[PDB]
RNA sequence: GGAGGAAGAAGCCCUUCGGGGUGUAAACUCCUGAACCCGGGACGAAACCCCCGACGAGGGGACUGACGGUACCGGGGUAAUAGCGCCGGCCAACUCCGUGCCAGCAGCCGCGGUAAUACGGAGGGCGCGAGCGUUACCCGGAUUCACUGGGCGUAAAGGGCGUGUAGGCGGCCUGGGGCGUCCCAUGUGAAAGACCACGGCUCAACCGUGGGGGAGCGUGGGAUACGCUCAGGCUAGACG
RNA sequence: AUGCGCGCUAGGUCUCUGGGUCUCCUGGGGGCCGAAGCUAACGCGUUAAGCGCGCCGCCUGGGGAGUACGGCCGCAAGGC
């Protein structure tokens, strides 16, 4: 039901008693193109193990995007550490206008029309986290009405 | 490489028994042959790489059923090997996977040589599979249908979506079963003449059959009126396209004015 | 900075500095060689690079790199000089175009003929 | 100067059956029935996972080769479509269809686009009872497209349209086989065509 | 040039020496006719000028084409130019042979000392196409002068401190003025260019007709919430 | 290695110096742990490096270099 693609594979090293030990990190996004998305980061000695662990993690850290006409309800700017993300709604027939990481995250969420921008530090991990945070902080007309009026 | 459960399904649809023998073409790594050895009795492999062969020599070391023959599948006396290796088995099947380009010629050869089999099970390609098993009045009905129903009864048992492959291919796949019949459906006075007539009939889809027969046949122009008269006596319409005709309809014409 | 400070002082604009002073805002220049010789690259690299000391129409003396497999440059050859920096050589900021005035396109090139002169070889 | 040379080579590179040859690509010799792998020495070799840029470029290329226009003309049409009102994808697809060569192909005067271009170029086709010899001509809703009086007796046209008898034309076109003519009713919708193309990929490709 | 056209012609390259790549490309069959040859042949040009008018408004009469025998029409007509860059990552597209930190490549990272998908050649493949690359300059990416939209403990960045001039900013409760501010009407914002619609060159570039939009400024008339000013009161800032 | 002024935002503990109805309550300083919050991190956290407003000073990659020329100051070294 959930389809998977890779954000990035990296190999990190740590010193030992005369030698180097390498561990692989995977950033994985999962989705259904229906308004649900998940992100995970998996660290393991081996690449397949890293991918499995990252997917496993992503399958619980789950977010529902309030899609409407395949676009974001409203614009939002979000800061995570030294990274900044900007998302803006688009009219039907625009397309996903994003970098590798934001495009990958937004496509699986079912978003079809959006204008994005990256500011400050452009480290993939922080950009991905910022994107997820921005997605989590989205509201619709109904939600605002319910909170205000009641 | 394919998912390990699908191959089980193809083997099941081969109705393999502990008594039957199988001829497998192009094992490659050797997924299929493995999942055969188990339920089969004797496996013979025709394969020519010298590159993936060490992998193949290894993968089959467990079993004592499987044997490898380093000979061309097309440059082989199939009768000889079938009689030589299989003196003990009751029935014989053929299950294999073919490497695109040379898929039609192999099947054509195995059928024209009228080997003592029960059936052929091959993955083939979806489009080719559809073309093989078609009713007379289809859109994809053609020469290939005539060629295969002339030797066997053919039907596609299942469909293989293009998604189940790790290297994503450009085209789909199917699984087809071709049970040999105990002799051709219709008698022919000359098998060659039948073959040229079939190929000439479906040369141009859009044009009517009569035009195709008169033009395509090498000496058709020499004897035009003769063709029309023979067609008329058979109660077959010239203005009718060749697509609609069934096997027997063409067979009568093949008899015709030989 | 406060808006009042912006009003009082404003913002300084950055000026781009030309990397090719000799050409004086021209695509190419015409010069005459004076010294034809070879030099050695920096520490990572090790080769012999052909370099010509060219006097241009403008009152500048420069060093230009000679690309290709072989050349035919004397000490009086009229040459055309083009923009382009050679990293490893410390001081050359210019190139020589093949097959223009006195420099000829290097022989028997077959792949990149747009550069290095080389009229198309007619094959029977 | 359009692309002249091998055709079903593209069938292959693109991995999808692009009907660019006529009726040969309906026989068992489409070159996709056989050898359905990318053209070249390295055609059967494990393919590395395609980049996003590669995917977008391939989608864009697929489309362009279906209609057989240049990159320049394609870009101009895209720019024109983007500027107009409505969904960029639908408008863009509409514009490409209105090509006179496209239309005469769709009506069935030719089996291929490559020869539809030839028939339109050589003055065999007329619009509103006036000779037009330009493949790039854009037809508006309500135009009448017919065969020239002089060209009615040619065997090619007769053979082509004879095969068209007893087959439904596209819902946005009308045909009269007897009079050897046709009428442009309206701009085709997104669903009305069936081109194997995801237009969003083309839009994003040109967005960069 | 188009359609048809082999489980696949030779040549060349690769190879595990079994074939597979160029590749329906070709060779061939049928078909349409860029060029070329005959016969016509333009729109742009109706006025000035005369004829009755009145010497007017009306109505008739001819003369005038560089472009040019060009564009374009009507017949007859032969398959009849393809190049350039790139193929290590950015960035689409991989294999042999030659040389061994040499000859070279290089926009950045860097590649070259026996494997080198990075140099040269070949095969093959991508991109564009009568064009394709290189250099020079401008904007962008550069949120890398940050008004929109950056910062100053340790990365560059708080003056060594105080007093204070100009300047900048400023508590709350009623009034008057209407300078800033907002609104309405009107004049201007030429033509061309930009946008939209329609139309004429066989289409498009190109051009024409029409419709708006438009920052800003002048004139006339309205509002007083905020900033400003002029009057009066208060004590929560400050001072005694 | 932290410009000045004002307002708001949990507390606990030690200490210096005032006042009251005196074991506590209420001002003004000097430190230590820490809510929320901020930071790239170390850490800051009613003595903010938080949330804000007002005004001034300064930054635009490293080296060359606080160097060269010019000007002002000083007897000179030298400083801006
Ligand atoms: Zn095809």
């Amino acid at each position: 039901d959930f389809e998977e693609k890779m954000i990035l594979i990296r190999r990190t090293a740590r010193m030992q008693a005369g030698g180097r030990r390498f561990r692989f990190g995977a950033l994985v996004v999962v989705g259904d193109r229906q308004g649900r998305v998940g992100l995970g980061f998996g660290k393991a000695p081996e690449v397949p193990l890293a991918v499995q662990k990252a997917g496993y993690y992503a399958r619980r850290n789950m977010v529902e995007v309030p899609l409407q006409n395949g676009t974001i309800p409203h614009e939002i700017e979000v800061e995570f550490g030294a990274s900044k993300i900007v998302l803006k709604p688009a009219a039907p027939g625009t397309g996903v206008i994003a970098g590798a990481v934001p495009r990958a995250i937004l496509e699986l969420a079912g978003v079809t029309d959006i204008l994005t921008k990256e500011l400050g530090s452009r480290n993939p991990i922080n950009i991905a986290y910022a994107t997820m945070e921005a997605l989590r902080q989205l509201r619709t007309k109904a939600d605002v009405e319910r909170l205000r009026k009641g | 490489l394919i998912d390990t459960n699908i191959l089980n399904r193809i083997v099941d649809h081969a109705e393999v028994t502990e008594k039957t023998g199988v001829i497998e073409i192009g094992p490659g790594i050797g997924a299929l042959t493995e999942q055969l050895a188990k339920r089969a009795k004797k496996v013979v492999a025709f394969e020519i790489d010298q590159r993936l062969l060490p992998i193949l020599k290894d993968t089959l070391s467990p079993y004592e059923n499987v044997t490898v023959i380093h000979q061309d599948v097309l440059k082989a006396d199939v009768k000889s090997v079938i009689e030589e290796q299989f003196q003990d088995c009751d029935e014989i099947m053929v299950v294999a996977n073919l490497p695109y380009y040379v898929t039609t010629p192999i099947i054509m050869k195995l059928l024209e040589e009228h080997l003592p089999l029960k059936g052929i099970v091959v993955m083939l390609q979806k489009e080719v599979a559809e073309r093989m098993a078609a009713d007379p009045s289809s859109k994809e009905y053609g020469s290939l249908s005539i060629a295969v129903q002339f030797y066997t009864e053919a039907k596609t048992v299942m469909i293989v979506p293009k998604t189940v492959f790790v290297p994503q291919p450009n085209v789909d796949s199917a699984v087809i079963r071709l049970i040999l019949r105990d002799g051709p459906a219709v008698d022919v006075e000359n098998e060659s003449f039948f073959f040229q007539l079939i190929k000439a009939s479906f040369a141009q889809r859009r044009k009517t059959l009569l035009n195709n027969l008169v033009n395509n046949l090498p000496e058709g122009k020499a004897q035009k009126s003769t063709i029309e008269q023979v067609l008329e006596e058979t109660n077959i319409d010239g203005k009718r396209r060749g697509e609609s005709l069934s096997i027997e309809e063409f067979a009568a014409l093949s008899n015709g004015l030989y | 900075p406060t808006i009042n400070q912006l009003v009082r002082k404003g913002r300084e604009k950055v000026r781009k500095k030309s990397k090719v002073p000799a050409l004086k805002g021209a695509p190419f220049r015409r010069g005459v060689c004076t010294v034809v010789r070879t030099v050695t690259p920096k520490k990572p690299n090790s080769a012999l690079r052909k370099v010509a000391k060219v006097r241009l129409t403008s009152g500048y003396e420069v060093t230009a790199y000679i690309p290709g497999e072989g050349h035919n440059l004397q000490e009086h050859s009229v040459v055309l000089i083009r923009g382009g920096r050679v990293k490893d050589l410390p001081g050359v900021r210019y190139h020589i175009v093949r097959g223009v005035y006195d420099a000829a396109g290097v022989k028997d090139r077959k792949k990149s003929r747009s550069k290095y002169g080389t009229k198309k070889p007619k094959e029977a | 100067g359009r692309y002249i040379g091998p055709v079903c080579r593209l069938c292959r590179r693109e991995g999808v059956k692009l009907y660019l040859k006529g009726e040969r690509c309906y026989s068992p010799k489409c070159a996709m029935e056989r050898r359905p792998y990318p053209p070249g020495q390295h055609g059967q070799k494990r393919a590395r996972r395609p980049s996003d840029y590669a995917v977008r470029l391939r989608e864009k290329q697929k489309l362009r080769r279906i209609y057989g226009i240049s990159e320049r003309q394609f870009r101009n049409l895209f720019e024109e479509a983007s500027k107009k009102k409505g969904v960029t994808g639908s408008v863009f697809l509409g514009l490409l269809e209105s090509r006179l060569d496209n239309v005469v192909y769709r009506l069935g005067f030719a089996v291929s686009r490559r020869q539809a271009r030839q028939l339109v170029r050589h003055g065999h086709i007329t619009v509103n009872g006036r000779r037009v010899d330009l493949p790039s001509y854009r037809v508006r809703p309500g135009d009448e497209i017919a065969v020239a009086e002089k060209s009615r007796n040619l065997e090619l046209i007769r053979q082509n349209l004879e095969a068209m008898k007893g087959r439904k034309v596209g819902p946005w076109l009308s045909l009269d086989v007897e009079g050897m003519k046709g009428k442009f009713l309206r701009l085709p919708d997104r669903e009305d065509l069936a081109l194997p193309v995801n237009e969003q990929l083309v839009i994003e490709f040109y967005s960069r």
